DNA sequence: GCATGTGTTCTAATTAGAACGCATG
DNA sequence: GCATGTGTTCTAATTAGAACGCATG
């Protein structure tokens, strides 16, 4: 996916699953003012969603997948979120000919066990990248990311062992880390400000 | 419906069989007369692989555990004209009170079939024929049957082996095979009654037996748990050769690897009813070569 | 020694088989082409009887423990044209260090064969033909072989199964069959090498195997106690169908009564080498009807 | 076997094995004190005797068998004496047309066990008769007899309790016992005195 | 010169058998 | 309106495997 000239960058059309990212996405300038429903589509329960739904929901430029933030509030098994995410991604991908760039991503909030992680890498065809947000005095933020964004897997993030990540599993309870995670997307779509 | 194929343009069939078991898929395809060009089997049970290799003389390419089949494997081993399989049902069937659904335990392995199926699918612009099938038990949670139908984008056809065999075996069958919803009919050589499956000098107490499982208890019928056979004026359980004839397998098909009574019943108890699979694979001989 | 019989005068053979085991005698006679008029078998092992009944479809009359056969029974069930038997060798074979000899334990069952043989013998003035045979192990006390020869008024010819099979089996053969001392020659359908007896994808380490007993240790060859087969780069023991082929029995001959590895080896371990028995019963074709 | 008149009774031709009863047969008067060379053949080891040996030894009117009396003289297994007796018995049988009476008898001095005794009756086609041979004051002698002599099987002898005579065996640790069972042979053959 | 055997046996694995389970026609 | 089941389990019977044995060509 080559870079796009600034004057041809159309607004992004995203599909956000299990988690609403409208607030996090608008903050970095991806969705224009309001009452335009084309920019985002959000579904929380997908057990009854068919391909014809996502097809008619309008072609998408980004498909976002996310697990529940770490807390004892999941009726669903942790593996359920990926299998369903992989299910509709095949529904949302356009024809083999490429009219525009198509991206996708899946974040884990330290919810999947090692068995769920290797199944995750197998189904998303890549081993994940880890996003740490520590300034020494803070331990706060950490997520695992599977994505086809070239810049999500381009630079060299702060390599941290995850014997230290289970120490971060406080389990009792985004702006800096997740926005940094998303910035390389606006080099492909409209900058709204 | 796929277009009809002229008899001269037909090439042998190329099959990907996941959770192959004792190669029931290859058996019915061969007994139908269909030329089998390639049969890639994913199976982890040592005794199961032993049955497939010995009884079919190395025509089956075994590609061990399914979760280690990559994308590159599919197009290297492919293309595949047929993708079949039945995932383990120990965490899905209601015979197990400790089943874990299809999102935990061995129920996840269904998604491996789903994952590898879309790999094998011909890409857009390739109108070549492509058939698939997935089998599992009826006695699963409605949520499990719902989600399986969602991922396969298809609703299952229930076929009970009671109509073509001497045993109760109700199983769901997802797929796109030609005419799966048609009424199934018995053949001449279909052993319809338990007496037809027994050996010499043995008497059958029933016409049909309850569902065969891996365990020896499913052979004693009903809440009584009576023995299904009498011989020499003495009550007895079914024999391995008789279990084979009940499932529609060739006699002594599981006389491999020094297996005893329990081992052979374990492989057969999880297998497919041969005449049921014959009914499903029968319309394929109009799309592939036959000799 | 025996007067020739014209073909039209030939009538089917009537056989008394003591310690019949798995009905080797009947199998050989039938495979030769000889019409079997009557086959009265004395056997006490249920699994052994199960084999003879199922594999031969009830043509064999089982009577029971040999010690309950009376002189009236012999004349009621007779007349017999052939009396064959192999006495149990657990107390006669040198493989048992605690063997009890010919006169105590199980060795005294030989005298039952001797007793019933004279009962079946044609009385003085009966020129009609009559044949018999008795088999036992070579590894037998000198006094026991002497006394057995004394009671039978005959000396044994030793035939080793190695000449016609893929296994060491040296056995003495008392009898009056035509041409028992003739040179043993192999047939075109004899599996002379272990590799001929194995299944697909199995490598024979040896050309010939040591004497097969009832126990699984006789499969481990030599002092090294090595496995005789390699499969997929892994050492392995013989299979039940492979033991059957080693002995010359039809494949799956002992797939009966839910028997496992040990049970089927026990029956075969005591049995006769089929091609050896075929060599002995072959001249009977010139005395009885054949179809 | 019908009775034979007195003037047609020849002397006996007895085959005695394992035990010499020459003193017993001479005493009751079946055997001439002067005879040449003899009318009684005696063998103790029959393991190497063949049919043509017994045939050579001239026609036999009676074949006698006996176990060794209780003691350490039991060189061979107890069943050995029976199988060898039955083996030689068939050798001594004449042509089917019986020219004269043929008699046989086998005696056990309470040495064979029950397993051996039912094997005994099976091979000799007859259940044994026990000789009490016990005076009111003296319970000394006791034997078991299989025989085709009619009078041995014909008439009632004193019944006995096996349980009491099972212990008689190790209390040891002749005429009434065995030679009284020899007397009825006299009528068929010559009486010398 | 030294490996072999129609088995008995004792012990260590190993499997047989039935208890257990309840939503659903 | 009760009976059924592509199984987990735990115990009780099972066998599996190798030690044992030595007269002998
Ligand atoms: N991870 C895995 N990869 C490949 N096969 C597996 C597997 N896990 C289990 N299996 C196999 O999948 C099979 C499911 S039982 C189905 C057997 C087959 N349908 C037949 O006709 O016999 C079992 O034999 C099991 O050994
Ligand atoms: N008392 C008895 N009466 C009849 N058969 C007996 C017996 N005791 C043992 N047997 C049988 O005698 C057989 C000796 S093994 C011989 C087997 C036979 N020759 C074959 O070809 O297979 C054994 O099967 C044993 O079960
Ligand atoms: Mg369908
Ligand atoms: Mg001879």
């Amino acid at each position: 996916f080559e870079t796009v000239p600034v004057w041809r960058r159309q607004p992004v059309r995203v599909l956000s699953l299990f988690e609403d990212i409208k607030k996090e996405l608008t903050s970095l300038g991806f969705l224009e003012s309001g009452s335009d429903p084309g920019q985002l589509k959000h579904v929380v329960d997908v057990t009854d969603t068919v391909r014809k739904d996502v097809e008619e929901w309008g072609p998408f430029d980004l498909v976002y997948g996310a697990t529940p933030p770490l807390g004892h509030t999941c009726d669903r098994p942790p593996s359920w979120y990926l299998f369903q995410f992989h299910r509709l991604l095949q529904y949302a991908r356009p024809k083999p000919g490429s009219p525009r760039p198509f991206f996708w991503m899946f974040v884990d909030n330290l919810v999947l066990n090692k068995e769920d992680l290797d199944v995750a890498s197998r189904f998303l065809e890549m081993e994940p990248v880890t996003i740490p947000d520590v300034h020494g005095g803070s331990l706060q933020n950490a997520v695992r990311v599977w994505s086809n964004i070239p810049a999500i897997r381009s630079r060299h993030w702060a390599l941290v062992s995850e014997e230290e990540l289970s120490l971060l599993a406080q389990n009792k309870q985004p702006t800096k880390l997740v926005k940094n995670c998303f910035l390389p997307l606006r080099e492909y779509f409209k900058y709204f400000s | 419906l796929y277009p009809a194929i002229p008899a001269a343009r037909r090439r042998p069939i190329r099959v990907l069989s996941l959770f192959d078991g004792i190669a029931t898929g290859y058996l019915v395809l061969k007994e139908l007369g269909i030329k089998v060009g390639k049969y890639v089997a994913s199976e982890v049970c040592e005794e199961s692989i032993a049955v497939g290799t010995v009884k079919h003389e190395g025509n089956i390419k075994y590609v061990n555990d399914v979760r280690n089949i990559t994308k590159k494997n599919i197009e290297e081993w492919g293309p595949f004209d047929l993708v079949i399989g039945g995932s383990p049902c120990n965490d899905l069937s209601n015979v197990n009170p400790a089943r874990k659904g299809l999102y935990e335990g061995t129920g996840r392995l269904f998604f491996e079939f789903y994952h590898l199926l879309n790999y094998s699918r011909p890409k857009e612009g390739d109108d070549r024929p492509f058939f698939w099938m997935f089998e599992n038990v009826v006695a699963m949670k409605v949520g499990d049957k719902r989600d399986i139908s969602r991922f396969l984008e298809c609703n299952p056809v229930m076929i009970d082996a009671i109509k073509v065999s001497a045993a109760h075996r109700a199983r769901y069958f997802w797929g796109n095979l030609p005419g799966m919803n048609r009424p199934v009919i018995a053949s001449k050589n279909d052993k319809l009654e338990l007496q037809d499956c027994l050996e010499y000098n043995r008497i059958a107490k029933l016409k049909k037996v309850q569902t065969i499982t891996t365990k020896s208890n499913s052979i004693k019928q009903g809440k009584n748990q009576l023995f299904p056979v009498v011989m020499n004026g003495k009550e007895d359980v079914l024999w391995c050769t008789e279990l084979e004839r009940i499932f529609g397998f060739p006699v002594h098909y599981t006389d491999v690897s020094n297996m005893g009574r329990g081992a052979r019943q374990k492989l057969l108890g999880r297998s497919w009813s041969v005449p049921v699979i014959r009914h499903l694979f029968a319309p394929l001989k109009d799309y592939f070569a036959c000799e």
